């Protein structure tokens, strides 16, 4: 029921930006 | 105290002169002219008598076809039973050259349903997922059959648009000009470069037996999905038969001396970190040591893994009618050169530890070390503003100017604007408004405010340092 | 203020006037246009009507053979035996000479692996590995080695290496037809083989209107990797000085300069015998010593040069040979360099006397007290500069031809500050670690090292003003 993701597309920025914003606000707080 | 400092300085000076000898040996006399003549022979020659276009300014696929059966064949085969070819009557062409193609399949791109009446074929951008792996055209030989990366002894390349695999449809050319011309004509007739193609590689090598220096040539042409042609080139000189003359033995001796010096430094570092000062990182003269040691160890490992893997030369030397694979050696040579350059730069920077022999040099070092903190504190804000301008320029001008097309290109363009190396025409014609505003505000706020605040901080720190040393010395 | 300093000032002004006259009398106009027309005639002219290639853009050996039989013979011989006038004013002296330097086959060690495919190796040019044997139809002097002492030659220091004065030479003729036939026969019997490493063409003209010989030397180098590197040298000389009254005036000025130099030498020698022994702790004394030694060197060079005019007399005895004027041109260039350096130093010596009021004194004191800190920081600045230059040499030293040599790396780094470097070539030479070097260098030069010089100057100037004000206001 679990599938290894394929190296399709190029890259996604939504998840990376959200994680970076969360880490930065955590550090500042 | 100073007695051991003398020994440390002597050891560092010996290390420095050994490294300088090694770098002078590795960067020998003028091999610049070798690559100069090769490049100007292959990159600057017009593709034909009538056309004024060359490889550096390719525009379409027909230009590539003209260049292939054209300037390339003229610059490859030189006349002087099926004799070899000497390119400048000095450089020997090893084996045969090879051409290779990377293409995508038809149907890897879903067009909207309401538009599936006027158009029926869409070719995706290059990706290993969507790469074609099927025969096409007159499927006879290796030019119309997919060959795996491991069956081609290939590797990735990291071109400009994307990173290309080591597989594809390849063809090995011949030793004489007539055979190669016939092969290229047969490829062009039974159409080989269709809309599905995405990259083309041409590889060969030469020897130039006068000096002892191989040269590997690789030409890449990229066909993006949006249309157009992007050419690139790569000429690399190598040395794989090192031990010939006395200077080679001298360089080998210097290499083993360098290895012994690195081992000595590693032992000293471990011994001093083990016993005392377990924190050890509040100095900035010990992080430099570990950085230098790590870089030198990586360079030694790369050299060991590179010089011992010369089996391809042995395979080529027993059959000189086949394409020699020299791309891996060129790649590792480039990596070794980069690492060695960084290491020698840091070794030179390390010299600042010993220039303290009078009151004039001590106070300058004290001033620099004291103002480093404030400079970093202000540089954080400076870089935040710099990146704000860079991202604004990337978002606004990024699709029209050819100089803001990527974020790093925006950064480099701004750094060039600081030097006054900018041309205002393109930045203005791209946007009537917000164009002049960006340039004017950037120049004003960068030269009138940010550049002067650094001077303010540095001058205040230097003044206070000099005044407090002067007061302490005059009142003791 | 008193008589001694006034005497020193008067003597210095007289010496400066003498030097100004001497330098003005040797760098007049109409000397630039001479060499300019000569260069336009010989360099910019296409090798033939059907080709756009000239000497400055030679690319192969066939291009060299086209140039030799083409623009060279058009620019040397002009029609009115008869003599040749270049621009109807410039007279071609004697005959031109061509000379090649080559290495010997077998000057290498071909690796054992590839010994079965390549049989010929010719090393790069060196004195220890140069050919000394006849080749081809070994009858004339173009197929026989002639030593340096028998050619009255000397080194050249070309682009790639320093070439010897020997080689295989040929003296051309006075008429175009004979020279063309000679070059045709020299090309039919192959004279430029794979072993050829350098070629020289030499001649001279007179231009009797003004009194100025011109010596022309063209060099073509063939690297071991294939290709052609051209270079040229046009140099005007004066060897018949005493023709007019201005020449006698210049000779009198030269004698006066010699007397002044003797007086300065005897004064400096008389000073350091017992009086202030080891007085080298002053700037105005080291400057005087430098000026004296440079002037003595220039006087010695001039004496050793002007007494060597035997070549001119020999040529005038027989005007059908090759005039050998290369040594005179070399020594003239050296003398010009020395004269320029010494005139620059005697000009900057003027700061010893501009102290007539308090403003000049304050500025001089500030400059004097800035020297130590500026030198101490310049040591660090040049350490960083040399580290960056070495990194750039190791990274771009084979593709960018602005970093192709260490001194070229230094000059390119100095030009980067002025912002006249393309940055397009160093971007494609190395996509990573190329831009990093550029950005880091710009940041550390413009933001950290200029402001440090300015801060040092500011602090020193303020401290000097404060000290001088306290000294003056507390009498
Ligand atoms: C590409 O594939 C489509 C089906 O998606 C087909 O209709 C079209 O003919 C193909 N084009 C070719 C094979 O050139
Ligand atoms: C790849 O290398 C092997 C030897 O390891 C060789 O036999 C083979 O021919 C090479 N591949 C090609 C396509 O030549
Ligand atoms: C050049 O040197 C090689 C070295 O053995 C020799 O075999 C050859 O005959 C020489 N001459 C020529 C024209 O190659
Ligand atoms: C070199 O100088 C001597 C000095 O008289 C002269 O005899 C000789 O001819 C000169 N060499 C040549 C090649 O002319």
């Amino acid at each position: 029921r679990f599938v290894f993701p394929e190296p399709t597309a190029d890259v996604n920025y939504i998840v990376m930006l959200t994680c970076a914003v969360c880490l930065v606000t955590y550090m500042v707080m | 105290y100073l007695k051991s400092v003398l020994r440390e300085l002597v050891t560092y000076l010996l290390f420095l002169i050994v490294l300088c000898i090694l770098t002078y040996g590795m960067m020998s006399s003028n091999v610049y002219y070798y690559t100069r003549m090769m490049s100007q022979l292959f990159l600057d020659t017009p593709v034909s008598k009538t056309e004024k276009t060359n490889f550096k300014t390719l525009s379409s696929m027909e230009d590539f076809w003209k260049f292939t059966e054209g300037s390339l064949l003229d610059g490859l085969y030189w006349k002087m039973a099926d004799n070899r070819s000497f390119i400048f009557y000095e450089n020997l062409l090893l084996g045969v050259p090879r051409i290779r193609q990377l293409r995508v399949r038809n149907g890897s791109c879903s067009i909207p349903q309401d538009l599936r009446d006027e158009i029926k074929e869409c070719y995706d951008v290059y990706s290993v997922s969507s790469e074609d792996r099927a025969p096409f055209g007159p499927r006879n030989g290796t030019a119309w059959i997919y060959t795996s990366e491991k069956d081609l002894n290939g590797s990735s390349h990291w071109g400009i648009i994307a990173t290309y695999s080591g597989a594809g449809y390849y063809l090995d050319l011949s030793r004489t000009r007539e055979e190669t011309a016939a092969q290229v004509a047969s490829l062009k007739k039974n159409v080989w470069l269709d809309r599905g193609t995405r990259a083309t590689f041409i590889d060969f090598s030469v020897y130039n037996a006068n000096i002892n220096l191989f040269c590997v040539v690789r030409l890449l042409v990229e066909f993006p999905a949006t249309g157009g042609v992007i050419p690139s080139w790569q000429f690399q000189p190598l040395k794989l038969i090192r031990y010939v003359t006395t200077f080679d033995f001298f360089l080998a001796a210097c290499e083993i001396i360098f290895c012994f010096f690195i081992f000595y430094y590693v032992v000293e570092e471990i011994l001093e970190i083990r016993i005392h000062k377990l924190h050890y990182f509040r100095s900035f003269w010990n992080c430099l040591d570990v950085v230098i040691v790590v870089l030198s160890v990586v360079a030694i490992g790369i050299n060991i893994y590179r010089t011992s893997n010369v089996e391809v030369l042995l395979q080529f030397l027993e059959d000189q009618n086949t394409f020699p694979n020299f791309e891996h050696l060129a790649y590792w040579q480039i990596q070794f050169n980069n690492i060695a350059a960084v290491t020698v730069f840091f070794v030179w920077i390390k010299l600042f530890k010993f220039i303290n022999f009078n009151r004039t040099m001590s106070q300058l070092s004290t001033t620099m070390s004291r103002c480093a903190k404030d400079l970093f504190g202000f540089a954080i804000m400076f870089f935040i503003i710099f990146l704000a301008y860079a991202q604004l320029a990337y978002l606004v001008f990024g699709t029209q100017v050819d100089d803001f097309s990527t974020f790093q290109e925006c950064i480099f363009t701004q750094f060039r604007i600081i030097l006054g190396d900018i041309n205002f025409a393109e930045i203005e014609e791209a946007n009537r408004v917000l164009g002049p505003i960006y340039f004017t505000t950037f120049v004003f706020f960068m030269f009138f405010i940010l550049l002067n605040m650094f001077l303010a901080i540095i001058n205040d720190t230097y003044s206070e340092v000099k005044s407090d040393l002067a007061q302490q010395k005059a009142e003791m």
